DNA sequence: GTCGAGTCTAGAGGAGCC
DNA sequence: CGGGCTCCTCTAGACTCGAC
């Protein structure tokens, strides 16, 4: 039968699939190993508990090449990366003539032959290049000029927005406004910026051009952590410091120094392309072109040094193939993108005005404390600047009425000329106090609005203006210790307010800080969610909403003024920090000619609508764990009912005739850690208590580790993710207690501590995984257990001895997860190319993969994704040598098939800026989440057509 | 009730206390609005006209008569929607038969109370394609609520409710939370083509509006606000006894005064400044023409109750150096600015508000 | 007659062609006004307000209702009665001083059918000694205001008349092509009405004139803003309605000449928003696709009393030049786009 | 030539993602 | 001993520069 079990009674894979992944002949675990596993499981009280068998799956998988799974993946990745390694080798051997002395002032592409001449060309027409793009930030996101290095010649490009000057250029970018190019490899430093400026990249159909990044390879070879970058910059200007000499920050100058050495790399002192205007660029064309040539030459010289070191420390072809596939992200958009930007900005402005109305009102109503010097009796605003300045100095007939009008006009016309005794620029609100003055926009300010329009909840004066009290004590700010409050004991006026509050140190908290020396009062810091060592920067944080609703934090005006202020702050906190990124996103709109015929002919095609794309500017390896990095799309918030503009990802909408098919891995790092611990203890699945708990439980049934923790301690499931992954990678009991108190408001100090030890109870459940991680991390050259990729030279034990231990131990599992992502991308590309599944890679977040599939091939894409997950899990098992895979983790829980990017297929993104919803406003129906059996039924268990 | 006391003291309202009970104001049986009441209502109508008609390429004014002739004796109009529906076909030719387009009007309507209550109402009949009718209704609900909250010191007191007609037609109702309760200030209805088809029986080709590339009969969206109760709403929202109406709504902008002496020259200075601010669209209260000449504190309180934005004080020193004093109602603080830069700033403070 | 056809066609009036007649326009029984007619009436009312109430502290606005309750009410027939009712309580505005006036614009209902007319009225309370002088002063100012916007101010006339009682009064006319019609009337009505409305204890009607208390005299200045609009349409009438710049409803016609449509529409929309923020009314002719001939567009805008027709073309994106055409003179000039708003404001101010 | 008003970085606390 | 990232606003100290 297809039902199979291990010596420890865990349902393994179906027989048909096992005969195709592992074949036959794997070594039996042995009696001693099984006895040890049974003893461990019985000791932890986990033996003898049956589980309902999951239904068997019978699949005819595509023919796997080679003799086993590793050879299969190697062959796939070598076929993927073979031409691009050839292009890199071409860039690694050829020698280049020196840059020409006189650049060409021409529109288009220019090729510099020998003796510095300039020849007009249509495209660089080279397999391998080093590319750099210069963009004038004053004219928007259109490229300005670019210099490209070929293994044979120099190349230069200039936009028509540089050669020609016109009154107005289109704000809506088009492919014709981009840099023309196009089996090609393009190398650069932060190539994703330069990829975004290539004309042919925005086409919906894919292109064979791939990109290699110097920051990514630097992070792969000699990269630095964020704390490491801080320490390195502090030093360039722990007991281990040998890592400094073999590492650098991602800046091109620093990387060139690290790898190639030689004379220092110099930057343009004026920074024209960021601060200057187009006239400056036309005036200074030669200098800026020479600087671009210098940067591209430095990048070429750095790539020459990095490529062999990268191929040495990361020898598996899957790593390079995945890094090539991870850098071709693609996000399609439409006119709903413009509507979303407009609506989100409008909602943000409306809420901003609503909050500033209350703000300005109270401030304008506090100026009366100046009259009579009454601010000394105000418990809040006594410390501010109340001093005032001075203004410094250096019937009638028709004829009678006309004459009187002219005389009354001339009387002031004489007075209108006495301006000679006044300064050129008038003093700003000389009469009002200094505090009021600072909060009013100056008259010259381009955007001027009447009143204290420069006031916000983040200002250090706002809580005093709104008279916020914590347990009835006025909030007081200490520069050394952040925010806080004053317990009495205007000290006379502070007690009077507290006495009134009681009608409507004896107080225990963060202790009376004696440094503040406020007379007749004590200082207590506001309880911060991350402990007593941290300082509060603003009482209007999200963590203070429960305390405001409970009434321990109160507003002076009372009523809903305080809670509404905190609610509006929570609504606009994301947009306030991300609107510059989201609004400025480089959107390029495709004309009807460049669109595919499927999009044009589809019923949902709109003749009056726009269709475009956003290429995420992804740093492929921007992490010591070799993760991707993106300022916007890797920080894009999920749709929440209270957050303005949080439907950002829902605006990534497939064109007509297309859908987004993707999935997210389930308990990825939990399973990776458990399988490592299992392979360390005995060569079976479920040997350890942690591995048995991980396997025993389904996400649909709500019994997995995250859901079990959420039920046990009461927090949400994402809060349980934070809790569990913190505990795995180093969080102590105080961290767990603080996280529980933060995410579960009903718990007390004692109750949270007890529920921490319940999750921290376990010779233990988690012993073997910890031992394996600490053994690999302390190895002479730590490497990924699956693809064998080495750690950065800055984190090896020789470079850092007994330092950054948490970073390395977490690096093991996290870089293994990156290996998982590389394997998934490789296998998905292989299945898409082999069976002609029309589609392409859309975007990957650190454990999610999205594919812009055509409508007719959504279920084939779903089956391909399930097969990919199956093969990747079996590869993880095979490298560790377990020679089996549980049926519990063989496939995805569900594959999302949606027309927009959202966490759940059923949730509707009803946010303050999107109150109607995606269905009512933009006409986006709900998607479907399908597990393995449903996909098998829909596609007959085959990827063919 | 102190608000109505101050309003009748400062000529926002008329009559005695008997006619100024809140029931009389709400019903419409009060006498006419006072002069400052006329100015405040004019400012509300001007802001409404700006937002709805001025900045939109497809909203046009319409002249609907106050009486409904014929079926034997005629009647006074109760709503402005009927005349706009009568002008629908005529104004279809302006937008070249392209939907959506609107017909806006501010007028007086007569509601039975058997007394007659007169209400000034601002209407927008917004012909829309049937498919996007709910979208346009939600857009107009949000726009109108934002407009009412734009001039509000407490925008939360302006609310909306989703209501259904006795025939099941969708609609929304705006409100202002008065101290006594929650009164209706505006109403939107997605009427449909019922009224258009009833008023224009027979062929429907004349009623067709070109939505995109297809002809369609518009679904009438009726927006109707109460500018009298809206004026009362803003008087309550505004209300040291100070109104604090909006700078774009305050009836009288600038109060102009004098100093010590010489009287004759300062009179000429004030006359020139008065004419300047008048020619620049800024309404001025000539306090220099008063003969009683009370103290500064009494004038300050008097002007505070009248929602006076600024108090210009031309003293003798305005002759010497051209500097004039200015007190702001917002903060009760005095500042000095030159006589050459008063008009430009006043235009700035108002426009940017 | 052709002017009425133009007004109906260009949305100055409303209703069917056979529905609009001279008598129905003079009486108040016409269907109403088109959007251009409504805006011309608003312009006339704003000019009347500027020339009467805006530039005089002594003149205040009032709010008289349409119906008079009590002895089963009826529609108001004139704006005088409400002003006389408001006379007593309005003395606190002037601190019981004298003279002072009350002015208003509103619809007055006249039996004919029910005729509605937009009548602009001003009542002037004065001591009887200077009553004739104030009457002559107001007559001068009103005739100056009427002739200010006129292409041919000879058509506006003035006359002297006596009522049945025998009080001095003037009648202001406009010489329509069919004959002179009453567009305004001034009467020195005395104190009969004020005493009849307020009998007994005349101490409440005393006005201070040099510390002397006087029961005042009322001057009635009743114009016809609807007949004023008709007079200006007739006087302003190649078919061109050369309305005065301060009265013409829409000033600028903004259009698109070439492609690309997106960029030209963008620059036209920016120009539209700029001109609107600067108080200039613009006809958004750039929205229309498949435009007619430029000559036909010029004729249409001339019949609509459009001051200037601005055409934005492909060249505008290159340098900023826009084709500018004037209503009064059929002369085309090219001006930079950034200088258009200041030019329009300057032209409006100059013709004022 | 003195000193006070604009510009500029650096650091700290808050807030999105996995 | 959570880890790996990303960016923002606000405040303070130092520098520049210009007008009197
Ligand atoms: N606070 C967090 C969040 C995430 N991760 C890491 C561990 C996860 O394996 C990976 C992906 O995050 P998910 O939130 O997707 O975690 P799971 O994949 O376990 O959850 P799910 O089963 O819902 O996908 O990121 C982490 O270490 N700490
Ligand atoms: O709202 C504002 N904005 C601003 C911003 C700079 N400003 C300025 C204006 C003139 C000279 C200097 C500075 N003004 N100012 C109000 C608030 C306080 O009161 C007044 C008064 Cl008394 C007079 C004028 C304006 C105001
Ligand atoms: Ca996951």
């Amino acid at each position: 039968g297809q039902l199979r079990h291990n010596p420890l009674d865990i349902q393994m894979l179906s027989r048909g699939l096992h005969e195709q992944i592992f074949g036959q002949g794997g070594e039996m675990p042995g009696e001693a190993a099984v006895r040890r596993s049974v003893e461990h499981l019985q000791k932890h009280g986990l033996w003898g508990q049956p589980a309902v068998p999951l239904p068997d799956v019978e699949l005819r998988l595509p023919p796997l090449y080679g003799d086993n799974l590793d050879q299969h993946f190697r062959l796939l990745a070598q076929k993927q990366s073979l031409p691009y390694l050839e292009a890199a080798n071409l860039l690694l051997q050829a020698q280049l003539p020196p840059k020409p002395p006189a650049w060409a002032w021409a529109e288009g592409w220019t090729r510099y032959g020998p003796e510095g001449e300039a020849v007009p060309v249509a495209i660089p027409e080279e397999r391998a290049l080093v590319f750099d793009v210069e963009v004038c930030l004053a004219e928007g996101t259109c490229p300005t000029l670019a210099v490209a290095i070929s293994p044979s010649a120099w190349y230069s490009w200039c936009s028509q927005r540089l050669v020609e000057e016109r009154y107005s250029w289109t704000s809506q970018l088009s492919p014709a406004d981009l840099i023309p190019l196009e089996e090609q490899l393009v190398v650069g430093h932060n190539v994703s910026f330069d990829r975004a400026h290539i004309r042919e990249q925005y086409l919906i159909q894919g292109s064979r051009m791939r990109f290699l990044d110097t920051m990514s390879m630097h992070m792969a070879i000699s990269g630095l952590s964020s704390f490491q970058r801080s320490l390195w910059i502090a030093a360039k200007q722990i007991s281990s410091w040998d890592w400094l000499d073999i590492s650098s920050v991602n800046s091109l100058a620093e990387v060139h120094r690290l790898y190639v050495g030689g004379p220092p790399l110099e930057k343009e002192p004026r920074e024209l392309f960021v601060k200057g205007t187009m006239k400056d660029i036309r005036e200074n064309f030669q200098d800026l072109m020479q600087y671009c040539a210098q940067d591209v030459w430095a990048t070429h010289e750095v790539f020459q040094q990095q490529l062999p070191l990268f191929l040495e420390r990361c020898p598996h072809p899957v790593t390079l193939a995945g890094m090539l596939e991870m850098g071709v992200s693609y996000l399609p958009v439409n006119q709903n993108w413009e509507r979303y930007l407009a609506e989100a900005q409008g909602t943000y402005e409306e809420l901003q005005r609503e909050m500033k109305k209350s703000l300005m009102d109270l401030t304008n109503d506090a100026c009366q404390l100046l009259s009579g010097e009454r601010y000394k009796e105000d418990p809040w605003l006594w410390d501010l600047e109340w001093d005032l300045q001075e203004f410094k100095q250096k019937p009638c007939s028709e004829e009678e009425e006309f004459q009187q009008d002219v005389m009354a006009r001339a009387c002031l016309q004489k007075l209108k000329g006495t301006t000679e005794l006044l300064p050129k620029r008038p003093q700003h609100l000389p009469g009002h106090p200094g505090w009021y003055r600072k909060l009013c926009p100056r008259l010259d300010d381009p955007a001027w609005t009447p009143g204290p329009s420069l006031l916000s909840l983040q200002m250090r004066v706002t809580p005093k203006l709104m008279a916020l009290t914590w347990d009835g004590f006025p909030l007081h700010y200490s520069e050394r210790h952040g925010w806080g409050y004053l317990v009495p004991g205007p000290y006379r006026a502070i007690e009077s307010l507290y006495r009134k509050h009681c009608l409507e140190s004896y107080h225990h908290g963060n202790g009376p800080y004696n440094d503040v020396d406020i007379p007749g009062c004590w200082f207590f810091k506001l309880p911060h969610k991350d402990g007593n060592s941290c300082n509060v920067g603003s009482p209007f944080a999200k963590d203070f909403l429960p305390k405001m609703e409970d009434g321990t934090l109160q507003a002076g005006p009372g009523g809903a003024s305080g809670p509404r202020a905190l609610e509006i702050n929570k609504m606009i906190s994301f947009w306030r920090n991300a609107h510059k990124r989201i609004s400025s996103q480089m959107v390029v709109w495709l004309p009807r000619s460049a669109l595919p015929r499927a999009v044009i002919r589809h019923p949902d095609y709109d003749e009056e609508g726009l269709y475009g794309a956003i290429l995420p500017q992804v740093v492929t390896a921007g992490t010591i764990t070799r993760r991707a990095v993106e300022p916007t799309w890797l920080t894009a918030s999920n749709a929440r009912p209270d957050r303005v503009g949080s439907e950002l990802k829902a605006m990534v909408q497939a064109p007509p005739g297309y859908t987004l098919v993707g999935a997210d891995v389930d308990s990825q790092e939990l399973w990776i850690a458990a399988v490592l611990g299992d392979a360390h203890f005995a060569g079976m699945h479920g040997c350890t208590a942690f591995g048995w708990m991980t396997l025993q439980g389904r996400k649909s049934r709500g019994t997995d580790l995250h859901s079990k923790t959420a039920t046990t301690v009461g927090i949400s499931r994402e809060h349980a993710k934070i809790f569990n992954y913190g505990r795995i990678y180093g969080a102590g009991q105080p961290f767990a207690e603080r996280l529980l108190m933060q995410f579960n408001h009903r718990l007390t100090q004692q109750e949270a501590a007890e529920k921490a030890q319940q999750m921290y109870a376990a010779g233990g459940t988690e012993s073997e995984m910890f031992n394996k991680l600490e053994s690999i991390a302390t190895s002479d050259i730590p490497r990924t257990p699956v693809l064998g990729c080495c750690i950065s030279r800055a984190l090896e034990p020789s470079a850092v001895q007994e330092e950054f231990m948490t970073s390395r131990v977490n690096w093991v599992v996290q870089s293994s997860a990156v290996d998982y992502l590389h394997l998934m991308l490789v296998a998905m590309k292989w299945l898409f190319e082999e069976f002609a599944i029309d589609g392409r890679f859309c975007i990957s977040i650190h454990d999610e993969v999205r594919y812009l599939v055509r409508e007719e091939d959504r279920y084939r894409a779903a089956l391909a994704l399930q097969i990919t997950n199956l093969l990747t899990r079996c590869m993880f098992a095979y490298k560790l040598g377990l020679n089996d895979l549980p049926q519990s983790v063989a496939f995805f829980s569900a594959v999302d098939i949606d027309r927009c990017l959202r966490k759940e297929v059923t949730m509707d993104c009803k946010t303050p800026s999107n109150p109607t919803g995606m269905e009512r406003r933009y006409g986006i129906p709900q998607g479907e989440a399908l597990d393995i059996y449903q996909i098998i039924e829909l596609t007959k268990g085959s990827l063919e057509k | 009730e102190a608000l109505l006391e101050i309003c009748q003291r400062r000529h926002f309202l008329s009559g005695s206390k008997q006619q100024l009970s809140r029931d009389s104001l709400l019903s419409g049986c009060h006498p006419g609005f006072g002069p400052l009441g006329v100015e405040l209502r004019k400012n509300l109508a001007a802001e409404w006209w700006t937002s709805v008609v001025v900045f939109r390429e497809q909203v046009f004014p319409v002249d609907a008569l106050h009486h409904k002739p014929g079926p034997t004796s005629g009647k006074l109009r109760e709503n402005l929607l009927h005349g706009a529906l009568e002008h629908y076909v005529n104004c279809l030719d302006l937008v070249n038969k392209r939907l959506p387009y609107g017909l806006a009007q501010i007028g007086v309507c007569f509601h039975p109370v058997k007394s007659i209550g007169e209400k000034t109402e601002a209407s927008l009949v917004w012909f829309t394609p049937p498919r996007t009718s709910n979208q346009w209704l939600d857009f107009w609900l949000r726009h109108r609520l934002q407009w009412w909250r734009k001039f509000a010191m407490s925008p939360s007191n302006f609310s909306s409710s989703d209501c259904q007609d006795e025939e099941g037609r969708k609609g929304n109702k705006l409100y202002y939370n008065f101290p006594w309760g929650k009164e209706l200030i505006e109403t939107l209805w997605n009427l449909g083509d019922h009224e258009l088809l009833h008023m224009y029986p027979g062929n429907v080709s004349k009623l067709h509006g070109r939505d995109g590339r297809k002809n369609v009969v518009p679904c009438v969206l009726s927006v109707n606000g109460d500018l009298d109760r809206g004026m009362l709403a803003y008087l309550y929202d505004s209300f040291r006894k100070v109104l604090k109406l909006h700078p774009c709504l305050a009836p009288i902008k600038v109060a102009l005064d004098v100093g010590r002496g010489p009287t004759l020259e300062l009179r000429q200075v004030c006359q020139g400044l008065f004419n300047e601010l008048l020619e620049n669209g800024i309404s001025v209260w000539p306090g220099y023409l008063e003969t009683m000449q009370s103290s500064l504190e009494q004038l300050y309180s008097k002007y505070d109750e009248m929602s006076i934005l600024f108090t210009v004080l031309v003293t003798e020193t305005t002759l010497e150096n051209g500097l004039i004093h200015l007190r702001s109602r917002d903060t009760t603080m005095k500042e000095m600015m030159h006589i050459s830069k008063l008009k430009d700033f006043l235009i700035k403070y108002i426009s940017s508000a």
